[PDB]
Formats: C-alpha cells, structure tokens, sequence
RNA sequence: UAAAUAUAGUUUAACCAAAACAUCAGAUUGUGAAUCUGACAACAGAGGCUUACGACCCCUUAUUUACCG
C-alpha cells in the first residue's frame, strides 16, 4: 500500500495536486507540497498535519528543486513518489487574420517552460533521490507520475502552447521509463479531461455547464479527487509502466 | 615438400600420427625445428582426429536412434522463433551498450609475445568473452585496442567470426587505449600488480590484456603499464581464496565474467564464483 | 468501494478471470465465473465459496450467454460489473514463401469469433442487465471491462489473426462507451502485456526467462493479481470510461 | 513510378475503389475490379479499356477471390498492388434502454466477416501471388493498401460493428507487414474520414451537408480522388510501411 | 633450500583414454530447435631420451607447504 510513502506533488497547493496530497496524508503517507512561494502552500500544509510539509520552489528553477529535495529528504528522510501537477495554460490563437493577431512567443515559450522544462527539471532531479532509495522486494525504487491533459492528443482552438507543452510530456513518457528501468523507477502519465480545478471554475457559468454537458458520461466536470483515486492506483500497480492513461470521461475535445 | 621424410615411418615407428594432413598443416610442421616439438605437435594434430571421429561416429548413430523414433512414434501465443528472437535483443542491448555503457579495453598489443598454439587460444577466449558480454543484463562496451588489421591476430578474429566480423557491436582500433580515454581513468587489469582491487569503480576504464602465456612470462602486462603511466590492480584472490594450484592469472572469459558480476552490484563472494575451484579450496 | 457488487468475468475460471474473480469476491462483491463447461470452473466457483458461482456458456453463443445472465439474477439478483476475459490465441504467419504455407481462413475466423465476437456478444446482452439497474448517487448503472492486448498496438510475427481481433476491441470501446452513456454504463479496456497466465508459464523454463527480462520493468510476467489490481481501479474510479489502459511494464513487443 | 503495375481493387466497382482504379488506369497502370457480381463492374471495366478487367467475387469467399486472381494472373500475368476498398456498414446501436432494443448478433457478424474477415482473406491469397514476382531493383514485391476507417479512433454512436471491424484493420495492419517483410511486400492502411462515397449518400442530405461542415479543412466532403491520389502517394514512396495514414481533413468525430 | 604439485572455458575420469557441461558462425524453428550444418578441441613451458607413453631425466616459470651444528 501506500502508508509510510513519501511523495513529493508539486503544484500541490491547489487543484490536483492538492487533491493527491489530501488522499495520500489520508491514506498514511507523507506529502511534500512543492509550489510557489505565493501560492499560499503553508496553509494547505498546516491544515494537512504533521505528515505534510510545505517546499516553496519553482519548478523552472534548478536550484528551487533541489532546496526543495533537501528538505523533503531531511523532514521524512527518503522519496518514494513524484506526482508532477504543477502546470499553468494560455489560451490564444496561433493567428487571426481578421484581427491580424500573431501568438506571442513569450507566451508559446512562458508554457513550455513550466509544463514541459519543468516536468522535466523535477523528473531528473527527483531521479537521483529515488536512485539514492534500496530496492524493495520487487526491485522498485520509485514512482513517478507525471500530469498531460488530453490537449496533448485532440487540442481545440487556441491551445497551441498547451497541446505542444503536453505533447511532449506524453512523447518523453515511454523513454524516461526505459532511461529509470535499469535504476527500478516507473514512470507513467495521466491524461485528465476537463476537471472542477480552480481554472475551470474561475470561467462563467456560460462555458463551464456547457462543457460539463460535453462529457458523454459523467456529464460532469472531473472531480479532482477521481484524479488522485487514479493517481494512488498507479502506485499500488507494480506493473504500470511508461503508459498515458486518459482520465477524462470518454470526452473528444471537438475544434 | 620433402618433410614426408618423417612421417612415413613415424607411423610404422609406433607414436601417434594422424592419417590426414595437408600441405597447410604440412608448412606448421616444419617450423617445429625439435624433435620434441615436432612430436608435440604431431601428438596435438592426432588427437584431433581422435575426437572427431568419435564425435562424428556419435552424431550418426544418433541419426538412426532418432530417425526410427521420428517417423515409427493448438492455442499458441508465440511462434517457435526464440533463436532469432533472442540474437535481436542481445543486439538491441549491444548497440546501446555501444553508446552509454562502460567501456572495456581489450589490449592486443600482445602478439609478438605469442606462439601459434597461444594466439589461436586467445580468439578462443575472446569469442567466449565478448559472448558473455551480449548475454548479459548491463554489457560493457568493449573495445579491441592495438588491433593491427593485417596483424596475425586480426585474421585469426576474422575467420572465426566469418561474416559476423563486420557486425559485432564492439569498437576494434588500431589506435591505444590512452589515446582513446584519458590516462587518469584507465586501470590496467594485472595479476603482478602491488595494489588489490578492492571494489568495482563504474568512472573507470578496465583494461584486460588478451595475452594467453602458456610458457608464463611474468611481468608482461606490468612493464606495459609502465611503460605508459597507467595505474594497476590486481584481483584479491589472497583475500578471499584459500589458494593452492595453479597459476594466479585467470583465462579472458574468468576476468569478464568477474567483472560483469561485480558492476551487476555482487559482492566479491558471487564475483569469485567464476575462478576455477579446482584451484582454491572455498571462499572465506 | 466494490462491496455489494455482482460482476460477470467471462473466462473466469482461469489466467486473468480467475484472478480478478478471487480479488472482487476477497473484497466483498460476488462474482459470475462464465465459462466453458469443460473448464474448471465449476472447482474455481466452490473454491471461492458461496458468493461466486459457476455459469457454463460459451460466449460465441447469444442463448448461452443469456442462460448465464439469467443465472446471475437468480443468484444475486442483478449485475453490476462486467469483465470481458475469455479469449483464446493462434499464432500463424499471415504467407510464408519458402515453405509456401498459407494462413488458414478458418484460423482468423475462430480467433475473431471468441476475441471480438464473443467479447461484443457478451456486452450486448449485459448491457440489458445493467439497463434494469437503479442509478447510484453518481448516475452510473454499471462498469463493463474489456481485456484487449498489446498485440492491438505492436502485434508479433505470427499474430495477425490475434492483433486483427484485439485490435477491434480497442476499436470499440469509445463508440460503445458513447452508446451506453445515456444509459450510465462506464466501457473500459485493458491491454495485458506478458503475464504468468496459464499460456506463459507452460512454456519452456529458457524461454520463460527470456519473456521475463523482455519486460523494462519490472523484468518478470505480469502477475494475474495486479490485472485484478487495475480492474478494481477501474471500478472505483467514476471518471475512467472510454480508455484503453496498457498494463504491460513499458514493454514494446519486437516483431 | 506506377507504370506497368498491375492492382487489383478490392470493391472497386463504385466510390473509393472505382476511384483508385480510374486513376491507376490513367497512369498507365492495369486494373482488376474484384466486386460482387451486381455491382454493375462490368461497365466500370469497360468505361476504363482494355487496361482493366472485372472479376465478380465475394470477398468472404475463399473460392471466389482465388479464381478472381487467377483471371488476374492470366490476364496481366502477375499481381503487383493490392488495395482493399470493399465495406459495407450499418447504423445499429449497442443497446436502446427507451426502447429495449439490442443490437442484434447478425448485424456484427455480418459487417466483421466482409470488412475484416473479407480483407484478411484477400490479403493472404494475394500475398502467394505477389510471393512469385521477382524482386524489383528495391527488394519489393508488391504493395498491399488496407481501407479502415476514423472509425478506428474516434467511432459515433451506433457505430460499434464498423468501428469493430476498422480497428481490427488497423490493429493487424503491422503484423501483417511483419509477416510480410522478409517476402517484401509493403502493408498500408488508410483511414478516411466523410467521403463523398454512395455512403455518404444513403444518410440524409440534411445530415449529409451539416458534416460537410464539420469537417476542419477543407470543409466539405472528401472526394475519392484525393482517397486515389494518396494510393498512388504510397505506392511510389518504398519506406511507407506499416503505418495508418488518416485522410480526413483534421476531423475528430464528434459522439 | 627441499618436497609436493601445475587441466587456458569448467568439471569428471586417467594408464579410462574420452566423456559430460559450455563456446563461435549459419537457421523465419508450426512448438522435441530437447535439432541440423559448420568453426575450435594442445592436462604449465622448453628440451632430452625411449619401439613406445600422459611414463622417466635435466631446465624455466609459477602455486601451496615446510626451512638449521
Ligand atoms: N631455505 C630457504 N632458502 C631460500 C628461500 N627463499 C630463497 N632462498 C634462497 O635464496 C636463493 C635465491 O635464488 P635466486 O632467486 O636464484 O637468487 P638471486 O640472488 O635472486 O639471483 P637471480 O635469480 O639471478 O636474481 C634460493 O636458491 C635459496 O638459496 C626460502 O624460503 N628458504
Ligand atoms: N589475478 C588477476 N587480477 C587481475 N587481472 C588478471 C588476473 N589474472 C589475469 N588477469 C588479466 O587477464 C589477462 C590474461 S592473464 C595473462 C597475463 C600476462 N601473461 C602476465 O604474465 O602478466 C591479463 O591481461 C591480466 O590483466
């Protein structure tokens, strides 16, 4: 199972990652919540308990992870799981020819640096504290859970930068988890659909019941707490390896 | 040629002499300028016959015992296909072997210090050396270095190989190990060195000289060493065998295997496994 | 949660549909073992005590398969979950030039009938089963879980028949999870790798070891148990529907 | 170049197939209509001169396709491309809980054997006879193009058998060219995507126009030309193999 | 310094005389490929003897044991 697991979520001060960590303490095992220092982290780590901790850290940033490592390996000693759920979006047409509006590359490359350079900053920081763990009777040093939503596979208008940062986590998936097999740490991706994260509940009502009517079945937006039910199945699954798992209600994005 | 002039009654005289032999063998004959050495190797090319044919007379007495058998006497997942199956990913596992693994230096400087009888037994080492290389998990990535490509050795490795030469996934040079790695990395593998190899260094650069010195010329592998300024390492045998027979230096496929054990995280006890137990009397 | 639930595993009598029926009954659900009458499922059904019992039917047959379901209702009074385990394999090369053999017809017809046929012979009717269900606080009626395989993706020399077969599978499972989600039925499928089934083991001990370490990671068979280990996530999860999920340890199968 | 190639399209009597023969044929190519016998390719074969023959056979029937490619051998003397076009289809849905209705067995069957089974068939007996030619200065012996469908990925409602059978065609499409690749025989799929087919005639025209609609670029239905031009595209490129190429117009199907 | 020994893939056997297990190349193997066709078979080394031999005698290197009225 996973009680006594330590498991470091970045992004964990709000929307999914928030949600693994509740689901992982509650289950007995320890979180570390790896996120910005503004994204009020302290305050979700307080209300967790003892046996969560809060690593202010930007993923961008090779120095913030590996302060941010050290402390998770001083308070609980080892890392067993890495759930990757920091993430930002931007949404904005590649170009417009009534309007005559070009995408930004700051904008292309401010999204690539979070969702993709970051996932990755954290996937070969993170690698070397699972390699530093000894074999269980499995062999498994490791699990590391990175997040894709189903942009990466049927993106819609506008969502250029977003498909193009989650295509390349799913691209990357297969090949890291044959980099770690020799090592013992396993690498998979989830693909979640439209979820009740803060994003799509900041949106009007307009587009946020429509999409939730998208859904062939639940016709609802993803409950966040359903993406850490998956997330906790993949660690309990030895045989789970290099593998995108769509969680998203059965829902094509259509243009 | 007129050497019949032994052989014709080196038969009737009573020793053992093959009755095959061709102008080929013939040539090796006379270069054996002793009485001894001819008698040595006549006694060598005989028995290769003695084997032969009772290995020959094996496998078609064996033809009728199947054959009778054969002919008198589904759901499937996977085609019966596991040769060609396992040759593919051997050859996957080599060729990343080929671009991240570690490197082994097999040194070939050795074949002006070698008779016939000895460099035709150090291919045979050889093959079986790069072979337990491809079978396991990590291979190293070995390299033939001081490889001349006209040189006796070369032809030797080509016609044993034949046309799988050309496709082994190892890097054989005319070029020396100091010129392709730096100097500080290399260990020269040597039992007459004074410093004990104490544990596996993955940062490190092993050097095995493919020297098989049936008349024992100590102090080879070491003079080479030091003559450049390379470091060296021997194996602990003392350490951790009780030792009582035989000599110290271990064939090429003992010292691969070895090493392949020790880099897979074994301990000395299972490394050692591979040296002969006729030679020790149990790990301690 | 699977207490209280009633599942119908096609093929339950041995390999994956014995292990995933000896988990859900283990965990509190009663389960259906639908399969051959010549297999020993009647043996599996006592062993597993009185809240799983034996239904004989082969699933090529449409009064078979009804027989079965009827049987379920008796017993247990309706059916919640469904596994789609049956299936049988051939191994034979579609033309081979120098021995001038050619694949049999009646080979790809008998594959196609138990794998494709029989799976969407089975989902058609429980389907019905599962339409006289109230809907839970969710609105779901029932889960149905296919087993494709790994031959759907990179089939083998020699599978053709095979590949053609699970390939439909993974083929149906979104268009069949949009038809049933009016009704409240979540369609799964899941793709095994290399497992320890009955197929595996009875080949020779050499290349046995060779399968294992064909695997990145872990370097062994996959358990049966850890099938039955992602069928349970599978129906706990709400939001998993219309996804193919590899469980196979990374592994690409090399023709 | 496809000069002097002899094809035998598989349903080539009307839409895709007749397409792909009236363009083969105007390359300078040989054409063997291989349709059922009221299909009305005898008009088709003489429309399109000496260079093209009928040959009426079932695609389910082994004795049928074996005397249509022997007329093919002794008419043109050897078989050079195979394309599988013939399909049918049916609009039957899983199951209608308001109406209790069930998809009845006969009409999976029914679409599996001629869409799967019948392209299957086709494919083995052509593979003995592109197994005679000698090879060319490139090693190749002939090119087998497979017909799937979008179907396969992203199948509507109602659509369970046809996506069924499409996914299987794509699932063996590798193993096929697996099988094939010491022989030398290159094995393609292409999956169109709203054709402006008989198919796409027989829904109604209402229906019909608002897909024209749907479809991305170039938004309207596509025309078998273009489905013949791609045929032509990977018959003259020696390294497309084992690879589905969807030609749709960037449409993701919609439920 | 002396006596015992010395298997170049590994063991066994030895005046039996060659095994058993391995190794290399080729193989599209229908599930005994559990095979077939080839490659390599040097009992430390170099010499003497002897009708010969692995025996016998010097010598070289090495290993393990012992080593001063
Ligand atoms: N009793 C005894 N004498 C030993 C021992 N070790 C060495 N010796 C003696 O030392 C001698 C050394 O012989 P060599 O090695 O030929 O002598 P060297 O003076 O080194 O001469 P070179 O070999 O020509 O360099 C032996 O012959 C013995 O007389 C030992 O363990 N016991
Ligand atoms: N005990 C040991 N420790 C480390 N390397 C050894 C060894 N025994 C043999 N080797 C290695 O195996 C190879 C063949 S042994 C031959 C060594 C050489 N003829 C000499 O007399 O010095 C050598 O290159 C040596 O490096």
């Amino acid at each position: 199972s996973v009680k006594g697991l330590v498991a470091v979520i970045t992004g964990g001060a709000s929307g999914l990652g928030l949600a693994t960590a509740e689901r992982l303490v509650g289950q007995g095992a320890s979180a570390v919540l790896l996120d910005l220092p503004n994204s009020g982290g302290e305050a979700q780590a307080k209300k967790l308990g003892n046996n969560c901790v809060f690593a202010p850290a930007d993923v961008t940033s090779e120095k913030d992870v590996q302060t941010a490592l050290a402390l998770a390996k001083g308070k609980f000693g080892r890392v067993d799981v890495a759930v990757n759920c920091a993430g930002i979006a931007v949404a904005s047409k590649t170009y417009n020819l009534k309007k005559g509006q070009t995408h930004t590359l700051e904008d292309f490359q401010r999204v690539l640096d979070v969702n993709l350079m970051g996932t990755f900053n954290v996937i070969r920081l993170v690698a070397g504290e699972m390699g530093q763990n000894e074999p269980d009777q499995g062999g498994q040093r490791g699990v590391i859970i990175n997040t894709a939503s189903v942009a990466a596979f049927e993106g819609q208008v506008g969502q250029a930068a977003y498909s193009a940062s989650k295509g390349g986590i799913v691209g990357m998936t297969l090949p890291i988890a044959r980099d770690l097999a020799p090592i013992g740490i396993r690498v998979m991706t989830i693909a979640p659909g439209l979820f009740g994260t803060p994003l799509l509940t900041s949106l009007p009502e307009k587009v946020c019941n429509f999409l939730a009517s998208q859904v062939p079945f639940p016709s609802r937006l993803g409950d966040p707490a359903e993406y850490a039910h998956l997330v906790q199945a993949i660690i309990e699954n030895p045989f789970l390896n290099g593998e995108v798992i769509r969680l998203d209600g059965a829902i094509r994005m259509q243009p | 040629a007129a050497t019949r002039e032994f052989i014709e009654m080196w038969r009737l005289l009573g020793r053992e002499v093959p009755e095959h032999i061709t102008e080929e063998e013939l040539k090796t004959l006379m270069e054996c300028v002793s009485n001894t050495a001819k008698k040595k190797y006549l006694k060598y090319l005989y028995t290769k016959e003695k084997v032969k044919k009772a290995r020959q007379i094996k496998k078609e007495m064996k033809a009728a015992a199947r054959e009778e058998a054969k002919n008198i006497k589904k759901n499937f997942l996977f085609l019966r296909l596991w040769d060609r199956n396992m040759d593919i990913a051997m050859g996957w596992k080599g060729a990343q072997a080929m671009q991240f693994g570690q490197p082994l230096v097999f040194d070939m400087a050795y074949e002006n210090y070698m008779k016939r009888k000895e460099l035709q037994n150090t291919v045979s080492q050889l093959l079986e050396s790069e072979g337990w290389n491809r079978r396991n998990v990590d291979p190293f990535h070995i390299y033939f270095c001081n490889l001349k490509i006209d040189g006796a050795l070369h032809r030797e490795l080509v016609k044993r190989y034949q046309e799988k030469w050309d496709k082994l996934l190892l890097t054989s040079t005319e070029k020396s190990h100091v010129d392709l790695f730096p100097k500080d990395s290399i260990i020269y593998l040597t039992a007459d060195s004074p410093n004990v190899m104490t544990t596996f260094r993955h940062d490190k650069v092993y050097v095995i000289g493919s020297f098989v010195d049936k008349s024992m010329q100590p102090g080879t592998s070491l003079a080479k060493a030091k003559r450049l300024n390379l470091a060296t390492e021997c194996l602990p045998l003392d350490k951790y065998l009780q030792w009582e027979i035989g000599n110290k230096n271990l064939t090429l496929d003992q010292m691969i295997r070895i090493l392949l054990c020790l880099k897979n995280n074994g301990n000395w006890q299972e490394a050692l496994q591979f040296v002969p137990k006729r030679k020790h009397t149990g790990f301690l």
